């Protein structure tokens, strides 16, 4: 299952290729990176510190969850 | 009664006759075969083809071009390998054909080709030379209006703060961008316009399209609602990338209605596949990624039945209202509708406007037509105040239409 | 790089000792045979060659 | 193109006369065609087309003679257009012949694909006239006013100023001849004639209602001149199902400008339509299609009869008389059925007994209950 590039006649591999997906799975992907702070939020205080440790915090220092054992969120 | 037998039928046939029958009946069997032999020896019609007027065309360049360039065929494009950035090799896709890995041509630039991006290829080495605009549904693109209609905002009658809220969203930040960004506003993006059938909102829709200057794409109900599951998903998504094209663009969707139902799960699963389509219409109106200059029209008959997720602030800001017109309304109207056509100058107009009972626009156009109808059936070539109490006469009439169940 | 690729296929009925019938993989199939050297009793309906 | 229309119906020297006529013309017709250059233009552009051509379809137009075409093998290819085709008969969808070697566009190929509406666009009204129909005097310069002047002599209108009447309903009880009119109509004005049976636009896919209403208003329009009829709009008229009446609803009144096409719709029970579709701005005309009187079915038999060999007693007035009991459609069964009768005991000449059986006969297979 993996991608390569071969002879147009004889079909021998003469290439590797990086997988492609798809070109609509390539457009879901975030490039333009929006610039909404966290400050630009008002009340939802409590919602957003569960949402920043249960995605954030795991991206960040991963040491704190494995030096307990949890496993994240 | 013993049934026809052939001798029976035979004397039927024969008795009662006149003393033509033999020759008229072979006269029009030689018609009939006489027929077929015309058509016969005329051959059949030439259907022909294109073939414009013969002065204008040809040339020798015409078979030189065509001996000495190439019938591309068209490829998308995918992950640039771009390995060494010297020759970055790309990915191309014939679509039932085949998956290439390739290169630019001398002509063609890196910068030029982008990942996706529909290029276009040779036919035998499948080199990539041509920049392709994006493949646009057919049927979304058809949708843009490309021809403005004839109706002006002086041909709405009586709704004066309708049109004035609906100009400050749909045409005045377009028309003057400084009055907001100076003053640091931003203007609303989405407005919503309700009210009983026929009270002038596609009417509305029509001068707004009018005076747009920018691009207008006008949006129906059957034109989303596809068999498939997901296709008026995707047909909304090209819409709005279509209008991401344009730099700033106005979207119309007349009886909204048709589509944006609310949402409910115990009928068995419901409509859905309607729900999935209002779905990626309400992310994509406001959801990840900004909408853009991308100002967007709503009109229906039953404001209540949208989801409150499309009735939602942000993607539709300003909601108006179409009532029906008023004594001053309906005269306006009826001064409107009576300005194209040959009427006496003396028309009290206001006296047939309180004749009006609650009758919307639609109506006052119906009733000065009556009236077209009733001068043109009198040969007339003026309409008269007695043609105009007729036609008002009929159509209140009408419209009124045992019913013993009344007091 | 002078090797040239093979195409794969599986197999029907034998018609006679020399004589198969091969299903090129999605493609038609063909009426082939064996080259000199290979078995012809393990060659029976569905092994891909 | 068709023959006239001899009208004497009567066995007469007068109907054979009109024949030996049309005879001695296309006799004319046969000597004519049998008593029997631009080879440049051809060896230029048939050659330029080399045989054989392919037939593809056309997706985009992206220069003055660069297009894009995909073929039936499902292939995409970005090609040339050569000077002579007519750039503005060509557009996405259509059906363009292509250079079998370089794919290169050689014209364009007249349409042959949406088969089912190409059915339905019939065009063949010509069986029926404003003659055909008597008494229905006051629907007929209704429709006229309505639908047939506007096509006929719109320069009144235009003159006037008045945009044209934009929707007429048809009502009545069935059998009053609300398709005879309708079919009557699109035989005076030779405008295209459209017409689509009620159920059949509801369809099991999500799609296909609107979409084939769509379509048709697209063909019609295309035709330009024409007349839609939907008869028994009750089946649709009385979410699904009403969102094809807001497609219905919309291409009637809502955006673009429609032009020149005409609306029919023809309803057995008009009071259970919806007030909807019964829209004032658009359906300004309503004619109703009441059971014939005592003059309007005299009309009818004398219509009816007047092909059938008849004898001296038949006293058409009893058969006239009694009340507005029934139809034209009644009428016509009446007719047969004593055709058949005077059939069986062998009359080629029906007489006045075998009306006045089959009007009996044809009463008591009319309605039925328990008393
Ligand atoms: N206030 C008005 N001024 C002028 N014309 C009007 C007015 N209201 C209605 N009309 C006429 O009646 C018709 C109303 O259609 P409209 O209400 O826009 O359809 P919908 O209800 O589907 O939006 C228009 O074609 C217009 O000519
Ligand atoms: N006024 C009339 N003149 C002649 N024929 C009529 C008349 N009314 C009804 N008919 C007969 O009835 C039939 C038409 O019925 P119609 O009412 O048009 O059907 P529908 O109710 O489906 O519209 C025709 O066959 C026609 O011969």
């Amino acid at each position: 299952g993996d991608l390569v590039g071969v002879n147009k006649d004889s079909y021998l591999i003469l290439e590797t290729l990086p997988t492609e997906y798809d070109s609509r799975v390539k457009a879901m992907e975030v490039d333009e990176r929006p610039t909404e702070q966290y400050s630009d939020i008002g009340g939802l205080d409590k919602q957003i510190q569960e949402l920043v440790e249960a995605i954030v915090l795991p991206m960040n220092h991963k040491e704190k969850f494995e030096n307990l054992g949890i496993q994240p969120p | 009664i013993r049934a026809l037998d052939e001798g029976d039928i035979a004397l039927l046939k024969t008795y009662g006759q006149s003393t033509y029958s033999r020759q008229i009946k072979q006269v029009e069997d030689d018609i009939q075969q006489l027929l077929k032999k015309i058509n016969e020896l005329t051959g059949i019609k030439e259907s022909d083809t294109g073939l414009a007027p013969p002065a204008l065309w040809d040339l020798a360049a015409d078979k030189q071009t065509l001996q000495s360039e190439q019938p591309l065929q068209v490829a998308r494009c995918t992950k640039i390998i771009n390995a060494d950035s010297e020759d970055p090799k790309y990915i191309i896709n014939v679509k039932q054909f085949a998956k290439f890995v390739v290169d630019l041509s001398d002509q063609v630039a890196p910068t030029d080709i982008e990942e996706g991006m529909r290029v276009g290829v040779d036919r035998n080495k499948y080199q990539i030379h041509i920049p392709l605009p994006p493949k646009i549904d057919p049927t979304v693109t058809m949708m843009q209006v490309e021809e403005k209609p004839d109706v002006t905002y002086s041909d709405v009658g009586g709704c004066k703060e309708q049109i004035e809220k609906l100009r400050e969203v749909v045409e005045t930040p377009l028309l003057h961008p400084e009055r907001f960004v100076n003053l640091g506003i931003e203007p609303p993006k989405g407005v919503l316009l309700f009210g009983p059938p026929g009270t002038g909102k596609t009417l509305c829709a029509r001068a707004v399209a009018n005076r747009t200057d920018a691009c207008f794409i006008r949006v129906i109900g059957s034109e989303l609602v596809q068999k498939y599951v997901g296709e008026g998903a995707r047909m909304v998504r090209e819409l709005f990338e279509m209008a991401r094209t344009k730099k700033a663009c106005l979207i119309f969707f007349d009886e909204i209605d048709a589509i944006g139902g609310a949402r409910f799960d115990d009928g068995a699963g419901g409509d859905n596949e309607v729900q999935r389509t209002m779905l990626e219409l309400i992310n994509q109106l406001d959801g990840f990624d900004p909408r853009g200059n991308i100002k967007v029209l709503m009109a229906t008959n039953r404001p209540d039945t949208l989801d409150p997720a499309l009735m939602r602030p942000g993607r539709l800001d300003r909601k108006i209202e179409f009532s029906l017109p008023d004594l001053e309304g309906r005269t306006h109207i009826f001064k409107i509708h009576a300005r194209s056509m040959s009427v006496e100058r003396d028309i009290r107009f206001e006296l047939l406007a309180r004749l009006c009972p609650n009758s919307t626009g639609a109506e006052i156009r119906s009733v000065c037509t009556e009236a077209g109808m009733f001068a043109i059936r009198a040969r007339r070539k003026i309409a008269t105040e007695k043609d105009f109490l007729e036609a008002v006469n009929k159509v209140i009439k009408s419209y009124a239409k045992r019913y013993m169940t009344y007091n | 790089l002078q090797s040239v690729g093979q195409i794969v296929g599986e197999v029907l009925k034998q018609l006679t000792e020399e004589k198969f019938i091969v299903k090129a993989t999605n493609g038609p199939r063909y009426v082939v045979g064996c080259r000199r050297q290979l078995d012809k009793s393990k060659l029976k309906p569905g092994t891909r060659v | 193109s068709k023959l006239p229309l001899v009208t004497p119906h009567t066995q007469c020297r007068l109907k054979l006369l009109k024949l030996e006529r049309i005879k001695d013309y296309l006799l004319m017709e046969e000597e004519f065609i049998r008593n029997q250059k631009q080879e440049e233009e051809r060896s230029k552009v048939d050659d330029l087309r080399g045989t054989p051509m392919s037939v593809g379809t056309l997706e985009e137009i992206i220069d003055d003679n660069h297009a894009i075409v995909s073929t039936s093998v499902g292939s995409e290819h970005y090609v040339s257009i050569l000077s002579f085709v007519d750039k503005d008969l060509l557009e996405p969808g259509c059906s363009v012949l292509l250079n079998h070697k370089v794919h290169a566009v050689i014209g364009v190929l007249m349409d042959d694909t949406d088969p089912l509406v190409t059915v339905m666009k019939v065009e063949k009204a010509p069986q029926e006239t404003y003659a055909d129909i008597g008494g229905l005097d006051n629907q007929i310069q209704e429709i006229k006013e309505s639908v047939e002047l506007p096509l006929t002599h719109p320069e009144y209108y235009e003159e006037m100023g008045i945009k044209p009447p934009k929707g007429v309903i048809l009502y009545g009880p069935p059998g009053t001849g609300k398709t005879l009119l309708a079919k009557a109509v699109a035989n005076q004005t030779s405008a295209t004639f459209l017409r689509v049976v009620g159920s059949e636009l509801i369809q099991k896919y999500l799609g296909d209602g609107p979409k084939l209403v769509r379509e048709l208003f697209r063909v019609a329009e295309e035709h330009a001149p024409s007349i839609v009829f939907i008869d028994e709009i009750d089946a649709i008229g009385t979410r699904e199902i009403q969102r094809t009446m807001l497609e219905l609803l919309n291409q009637l009144d809502g955006f673009d400008s429609r032009g020149d096409v005409k609306v029919i719709m023809a309803t057995n029970r008009i009071e259970t339509l919806d007030p909807a579709l019964i829209r004032p701005g658009r359906i300004d005309r309503k004619i109703e299609f009441p059971l014939p009187d005592e003059k309007t079915k005299k009309r009818i038999f004398q219509i009816h009869t007047s092909r059938m060999t008849l004898a001296d007693d038949v006293t058409l007035d009893d058969l006239i008389m009694a009340k507005d009991d029934l139809s034209g459609a009644d009428i016509k069964a009446i007719c047969t059925e004593a055709g058949l009768m005077a059939l069986r005991e062998r009359r080629m000449k029906v007489t006045n007994e075998d009306f006045k059986k089959s009007k009996e006969n044809v009463l008591y297979k009319k309605q039925e209950g328990t008393p």
